[PDB]
C-alpha cells in the first residue's frame, strides 16, 4: 500500500 | 569560505526550504508558536479522562476487529496525506527523480516514517503533543497513564522529541534534515547507493553550512542532529516490537473511542 502511494505521488 | 560552493549550498539551502514550505502546511513554527502560547486563533488540553470527554465536541471522528490496529490502519491511512506532501518534498531534491525509480520509492517507504516523527517532534514539547491540527493539546503523561499497550505507543516519540527539540532546529534546518534522511543510502534494497550518497553528499555540505550559519551557540550541533537519526530509526522499528506486544496481549485492550480517534491522527 506505502509503495504503491509513493509511486502514484511520484508520477 | 564564501565561494562559489557555499553560495551554491545556500541557494539549495533556500530551495529546499521554499519547497518545504510549499510542501508543508504544518511547519515548526507555527507549532512552536501554539505551544508557546502564541497564536490566539487555543488548543483545548486533554490530560485526564475527564477532560477527554469534556473535550468530546473538539475531536471529530474522520472514519480490524483488535483496538490497537484499527489505530494503526487508521493512522498509516491518515499519514497518506503526509506520505505524498513528503514524496512531493523530494521531488524538489536536486537529482532525486532522476535516480531509478525503485530507488526513489526505497528512499521514500523508509524515509517517510522517520521524516513524520522528525515533524511530529514538532508538535511535541514535553508536556505533550499537538492534535486535532493544533486545536488540541493532548497530554504527554496522560498518553503514558493509558492501560498497556496504548500507554507505551507514544512516550519513545516522547522521548525522542524531546532531545530532537533541545537541538532548536528551525523549519530551514529541517528542510534540509529532511532531505537529508531521504537520500539514505543505507536502505535495504537500494539499487544504485552511489547516485544517492552523491545528492546525500551535497544535502550533507549543505546541512553542514546552514547548521553553522544558523547555530553559532552550538557545538557538534551536525553531529547531534546527525545521530538523531539513529533516534528515529529505533522508534520506527519499535514500531515492529510494538505489533508483537498487542498479539501477545490478553489483557483488556479497549479503548475510549475519542482516544483511539486521537491516537489516529498521531503515529
Ligand atoms: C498510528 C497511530 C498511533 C501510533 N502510536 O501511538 O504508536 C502508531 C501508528 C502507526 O501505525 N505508526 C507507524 C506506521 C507504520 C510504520 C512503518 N511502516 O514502519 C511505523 C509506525
Amino acid at each position: 500500500g506505502l509503495e504503491d502511494i509513493i509511486r502514484k505521488a511520484l508520477m | 569560505q564564501l565561494n562559489p560552493e557555499s553560495a551554491d549550498l545556500r541557494a539549495l539551502a533556500k530551495h529546499l526550504y521554499d519547497s518545504y514550505i510549499k510542501s508543508f502546511p504544518l511547519t515548526k513554527a507555527k507549532a512552536r508558536a501554539i505551544l508557546t502560547g502564541k497564536t490566539t486563533d487555543s488548543p483545548f488540553v486533554i490530560y485526564d479522562m475527564n477532560s477527554l470527554m469534556m473535550g468530546e465536541d473538539k475531536i471529530k471522528f474522520k472514519h480490524s476487529k483488535e483496538v490497537a490496529i484499527r489505530i494503526f490502519q487508521g493512522c498509516q491511512f491518515r499519514s497518506v496525506e503526509a506520505v505524498q506532501e513528503i514524496t512531493e518534498y523530494a521531488k524538489s531534491i536536486p537529482g532525486f527523480v532522476n535516480l531509478d525509480l525503485n530507488d526513489q520509492v526505497t528512499l521514500l517507504k523508509y524515509g517517510v516514517h522517520e521524516i513524520i516523527y522528525t515533524m511530529l517532534a514538532s508538535l511535541m514539547n514535553k508536556d505533550g503533543v499537538l492534535i486535532s491540527e493544533g486545536q488540541g493539546f493532548m497530554t504527554r503523561e496522560f498518553l503514558k497513564s493509558l492501560r498497556k499497550p496504548f500507554g507505551d505507543f507514544m512516550e519513545p516519540k516522547f522521548e525522542f522529541a524531546v532531545k530532537f527539540n533541545a537541538l532548536e532546529l528551525d523549519d530551514s534546518d529541517l528542510a534540509i534534515f529532511i532531505a537529508v534522511i531521504i537520500l539514505s543510502g543505507d536502505r535495504p534494497g537500494l539499487l544504485n547507493v552511489k547516485p544517492i550518497e552523491d545528492i546525500q553528499d551535497n544535502l550533507l555540505q549543505a546541512l553542514e553550512l546552514q547548521l553553522k550559519l544558523n547555530h553559532p551557540e552550538s557545538s557538534q550541533l551536525f553531529a547531534k542532529l546527525l545521530q538523531k537519526m539513529t533516534d528515529l530509526r529505533q522508534i520506527v522499528t519499535e514500531h515492529v516490537q510494538l505489533l508483537q506486544v498487542i498479539k501477545k496481549t490478553e489483557t483488556d485492550m479497549s479503548l475510549h473511542p475519542l482516544l483511539q480517534e486521537i491516537y489516529k491522527d498521531l503515529y
